[PDB]
């Protein structure tokens, strides 16, 4: 195994569209079908032609020797549709035709080693799948918006007014829109040079090297692992300690039963002498009417939507009076540390926590303490106290650099302190033509 | 590692259940770390030693 | 990575113990003689220790280059800790036992994820046997999974002023230790430990074989009784000083038996409650480890 | 290490080492106060040591 | 001419620094030094001050602004309008108003155009340094320096922070070094010449 | 109604001498110790199963004298005391209760007095109906008898 | 009478629903479901909803 090596499948819609606009641009013969026949001897050397090293796959079972020479040189297949792929190939011996699964990993376009093209990187598809899909309506919105918070301002955009009709409007979605050049009757033809100048080759609607350049820096502080704070999730449990930083998630106790949640197992029915919300124990299947032994479980709320009222309080209880480990999945909210002193400024409830809006991300803050003098030896003591009800599990700090700047005793550092990285304490060199460089090490 | 001398900050602490009978409900809580005492108005040691 | 010597990591000599005899520098066999006993009326029994429960702390990686060697030596010896029993540094120390796991102990003490050039570490190996005993302490504190205290220190005694027809035989009458003084010694003793590398010496007694064990036990029986005596400096209850000739001389009043706090809140270092769920659920698992 | 003579200088080391030394308790203050009230009443509060 | 790109005379940044102080946390020992032992690594001594709690990075509050709709009070880039729920009414908060931010946030770094230019600069004397603070200046420093650890190498008294410092700037793995430095494009006639800061 | 000692349980006495004041992380809290095996447990929570006998309430600082009862509630506690007088009679399901001691004052009064407590009878409680959808919330009792 | 497959109470029901629903001989839909472009203009005309 490995998660990796084996074979590369890709969708042949995937293909079409970016590899097969871009290998089409140079002069090399379309990438050859494989065979209902074995051929491990030429499947390179017809791929080495065309030097993508992807290959179309099309009817037929794929040789056991052909199986091989995929698995060997790199090569990739575009299948269709994948419903399976034992019966593709037909692994032979080994086990692997459909049980030892997949992954999902990106490609970057790096099978072609020629330079001006694929300016982008892998890390645009990234921000892309993180918003909702938008609509048309909603496209011509956002393109709008982002115009006039520049000033230049679109009177009409797409939008064609005939005088007899009023004012028609088109959609602005294009994708990879390669300007070429229409037969009469209605069809794309192809790149046939001497005919159709150099300017209308690629490119993406972009100025020159200034946009695409500026681009390829800006697009990695954007999906760089301290910019986004935006932690998902929160647990909620009912031990009392407190601890001396935020982000400590207390992990689930030796021995529970973890359970799904339904909208289903909870049921209400008679006990004693009045209507009672009864929980009912999947594996076992029982009653337990009241808020007392359960036995614990470890819930995981996922839908936190129709879950309703009753059953918010009878899960909000389970918790403080039994011991039970429950979880939510749709609240989003930004964290932010708060010093010791001062206190807290804002405190939310554990019923609003269970009606919170889907998409509406609200803020809570967690209490830090890591710097905080200790009572002296003569004071009144104290009784049964602090209950602290949330935790999150992300961690929920990423910036960081250097924490709690005191000194302990004289001479050695506060259980818990961090010093700045020797990162943003070291001055590179220019590269050997244009950028930044760093050490270089040993 | 030293005994303050400016006072601290609290969450601060509040009484609750008591009687013998109490139908609590477990409604808000807020979640934020607090503290809850049992008996009221306690904190009674006002002997000074100098 | 210094592989790993045979006959231990301790043979290695770049880093040892030296016990500061004040000006003048020594090893842990020649202090260990200063002091003499004196037998009390008292007598203790050797106490068998129940199991560890098998539950260490799931796998985590919040990114904090945790220094885990250096708080361990902190909690034990340390001249009053704070926080030593957060739940944080532990759990991240659990994911070093794992097979094929991109994080090394740093030669020096320091945890880190990845890797390094510039710095040389432990093989994974030897760190793997490590973690997979000592990651436990973690979870000490915990209501259920929590050590005793009042019983683990039967065998302190012992090996502190253990008479060698003693630990062969099972009861040991309660003594009083006396030796020598400068003074500022109990606390200066202590400030020394800290500095040992304590690391080195547990993440080789868990690699250590039948035969290289053996031989482990019968040269650092005193590395160990070191770091035992000034451990049971803070639990044993009153310091007395005596006066004789132009001599002055500090007296441990029972190397045997948890007084339950402050030894001397002065003359020596100070156990906290947060130390007692430490240092107890510590001695339960190199004891048990140790024999 | 200051300028005051050897004198004053060993005046005050003298004085200082029998206040860190010579101990006193909070419960030694405790246990004196059980001796000024009817026999039987109770004390409670800061911790012996 | 077209006139495309405007100079500055000092560079901004998109990574800046905060911090949380704690206001009873002070030493009694009043330290000094010369003043080009104060100039060079001065503001960054009034950033890291003796008791701090917290200090992390993030976006700059300054370069993204509300001149360009970016907003972020919370930590987050916060957006007011990108994609919405056209037929209904927008949302006093939305999960989106941050997919919006983000995706705003890299259209400004793209739409950039700022030439640096050499202004302020200064050079101090050997007689006026600290050992320590000299062999990390190349000649002649910016005058308006900027914030960062490392360069407070030996002006804290936190005893234990001084330690890490000095280790890895020892190592020979990393070399901090401010002003002006030796450059490949160097004496490359335009208008003046370039130098690298 | 006399509920028991549910299972594994042990009895303890009481003397001031087990309730001491300590010190735990950085804040100073009332210590327990449990006799048969001298041990810590700094909080209201984790302490093992007893079933702790008190005989008088002399020197019962009023602190310690609370920690007891909020010990009951987080640990299954299962307290005792043997020279409170009550003269409580039983009660109708309607009408109900009226006024209540509290638990405060049964912890920490005069040796002397005598108080009247009020129990519920509930047999002729009337049931809920058919189809109904159930209210939460639930009641509970904190001081039974043991005479009967 | 399908559009509350997850919104009532009433237990016995709920269940019942997301049953005969879920099947896989039916389906429910709602909202926008093709659309009919144009010859020469280009532009969306006749909608099914």
């Amino acid at each position: 195994d490995d998660l990796d090596e084996g074979i590369r499948m890709t969708t042949y819609d995937q293909y079409l569209s970016h590899i097969r606009e871009r290998l089409h641009i140079t002069n090399v013969p379309d990438p050859i079908y494989i065979t209902g026949a074995s051929t491990p001897d030429q499947i390179a050397a017809s791929v080495q032609a065309t030097h993508v090293a992807v290959v179309l796959y099309q009817s037929g079972v794929i040789n056991g020797s052909a199986s091989t020479y995929l698995r060997e040189n790199e090569v990739l297949v575009v299948m269709p549709d994948y419903y399976d792929v034992v019966s593709r190939f037909a692994n032979a011996n080994l086990q692997m035709n459909n049980n030892r699964y997949h992954e999902s990993v990106l490609e970057i376009a790096d099978i072609f080693d020629q330079a001006d093209f694929i300016q982008t990187s892998d890390a645009v598809r990234q921000l892309r799948a993180l918003m909702p899909t938008l609509s048309t309506s909603q496209i011509r919105h956002a393109i709008e918006r982002i115009a006039q918070i520049t000033d230049v301002d679109s009177t009409d955009y797409g939008k064609l007014t005939l005088r007899f009709l009023g004012t028609l409007t088109r959609s602005l979605k294009m994708q990879n829109a390669q300007i070429r050049r229409i037969r009469p009757d209605g069809t794309v033809l192809r790149y046939d040079d001497q005919i159709d100048i150099e300017a209308f080759r690629w490119s993406r609607y972009f100025l020159d090297e200034l946009r695409l350049r500026r681009l390829s820096v800006g697009l990695r502080l954007i999906t760089n692992p301290r910019i986004a704070r935006r932690f998902d999730g929160v647990r909620i449990m009912y031990l009392t300690d407190d601890d001396p930083d935020p982000d400590f998630v207390p992990d689930v106790p030796e021995g529970y039963v973890a359970v799904q949640y339904a909208h289903r197992l909870f049921s209400s029915s008679l006990a004693n002498k009045r209507n009672r919300v009864t929980y009912t124990h999947p594996p076992t299947g029982m009653a337990y009417p009241s808020p007392t032994g359960r036995p614990h479980v470890h819930m995981t709320i996922n839908e936190r939507a129709g879950m309703s009222k009753l059953v918010a309080d009878n899960i909000i209880a389970s918790v403080i009076k039994s011991n039970w480990v429950v979880d939510i999945h749709d609240i989003e909210y930004t964290a932010e540390v708060m010093t010791p002193s001062e206190g807290y400024t804002q405190h939310v409830d554990a019923e609003s926590i269970m009606t919170a809006p889907k998409g509406k991300l609200f803020h809570l803050q967690f209490m830090d303490g890591l710097l905080r003098p200790e009572p002296s030896a003569f004071d009144p003591p104290a009784s049964g106290e602090d209950m602290r009800l949330i935790y999150p599990l992300q961690p929920i700090s990423v910036a960081r650099s250097m924490r709690a700047i005191v000194n302990h005793n004289e001479v050695d550092r506060p259980r818990g302190a961090v010093a700045p990285s020797s990162y943003e304490m070291d001055t590179g060199t220019l590269s050997r033509n244009g950028d930044l460089l760093y050490s270089p090490v040993a | 590692d030293d005994v303050g001398i400016m006072q601290q900050k609290k969450p601060p602490t509040v009484v609750q259940s008591r009687t013998d009978v109490f139908n609590e409900q477990f409604a808000n809580e807020a979640l934020h770390p607090m503290t809850k005492v049992i008996f009221n108005g306690l904190d009674v040691n006002t002997e000074v030693q100098p | 990575m210094l592989q790993q010597p045979t006959g231990g990591y301790t043979t290695l000599e770049q880093f040892a113990f030296t016990i500061r005899n004040d000006g003048t520098n020594a090893t842990p066999t020649q202090f260990l003689q200063l002091l003499s006993y004196e037998a009390t009326e008292n007598e203790l029994v050797k106490k068998t220790i129940p199991t560890p429960e098998t539950h260490l702390p799931s796998a985590r990686n919040v990114p904090g280059n945790v220094y885990i060697e250096d708080a361990i030596t902190q909690a034990l010896f340390g001249i009053s800790a704070q926080n030593v029993n957060a739940h944080g540094y532990f759990s991240r120390l659990s994911a070093l036992a794992l097979p094929n796991t991109s994080a090394r102990l740093g030669l020096d003490g320091v945890i880190y994820n990845s890797e390094t050039i510039n710095i040389p570490f432990y093989d994974p190996a030897a760190v793997a046997n490590f973690a997979a005993t000592y990651a436990k302490l973690g979870n000490a504190s915990t209501p259920r999974y929590r050590a005793d205290m009042i019983d683990i220190y039967a065998h302190v005694g012992l090996e502190l002023a253990g008479t060698d027809a003693e630990r062969a035989a099972g009861v040991m009458p309660v003594k009083r230790a006396k030796f020598d003084s400068w003074e500022g010694s109990l606390i200066s003793l202590s400030r020394d430990v800290v500095n040992w590398k304590i690391l080195a010496f547990l993440i080789d007694l868990c690699s250590l074989e039948g035969e290289a064990l053996r031989a482990f036990k019968t040269r650092n029986r005193d590395v160990f009784r070191m770091m035992l005596f000034i451990m049971s400096t803070a639990v044993a209850a009153n310091v007395v000083n005596r006066k004789v000739t132009k001599r002055v001389d500090r007296v441990l009043e029972y190397i045997g038996v948890n007084s339950m706090r402050t030894a001397g809140r002065t003359a020596t270092i100070t156990y906290d409650l947060s130390r007692h769920e430490f240092a107890a659920k510590f001695l339960q698992l190199t004891f048990t480890r140790w024999n | 290490a200051l300028n005051i003579d050897h004198f004053a200088a060993s005046v005050l080391n003298i004085n200082l080492r029998a206040l860190m030394e010579a101990n006193v308790t909070a419960d030694d203050r405790i246990k004196a106060l059980q001796a000024h009230s009817m026999i039987s009443t109770q004390f409670h509060g800061p911790n012996q040591g | 001419l077209s006139d495309d790109f405007k100079q500055i005379s000092d560079p901004k940044g998109y990574l800046t620094y905060s911090v949380k102080y704690e206001d009873q946390f002070t030493k009694k020992d009043k330290l000094r030094a010369s003043e080009a032992d104060d100039r060079i690594v001065g503001p960054t001594v009034n950033l890291f001050k003796y008791g701090a709690a917290v200090v992390n990075i993030d976006l700059n509050r300054d370069f993204f602004d509300t001149a360009t709709g970016i907003d972020l009070t919370k930590g987050i880039p916060l957006v007011q309008d990108l994609l919405v729920p056209i037929g209904v009414t927008a949302g006093a908060e939305q999960s989106a108003e941050y997919v919006s931010g983000l995706l705003m946030v890299l259209f400004k770094v793209m739409t950039d155009n700022r030439l640096v230019i050499v202004g302020e600069t200064t050079t101090p004397m050997s007689n006026t340094l600290s050992t320590v603070v000299n062999n990390v200046l190349r000649t002649t420093y910016h005058n308006n320096v900027g914030v960062n650890p490392a360069l407070l190498r030996d002006f804290t008294q936190v005893n234990w922070l001084n330690r890490d410092i000095t280790n890895m700037l020892q190592q020979a793995g990393t070399k901090y070094g401010l002003g002006l430095t030796e450059t490949r494009l160097d004496y490359v006639r335009l208008v003046k010449t370039i130098v690298g800061h």
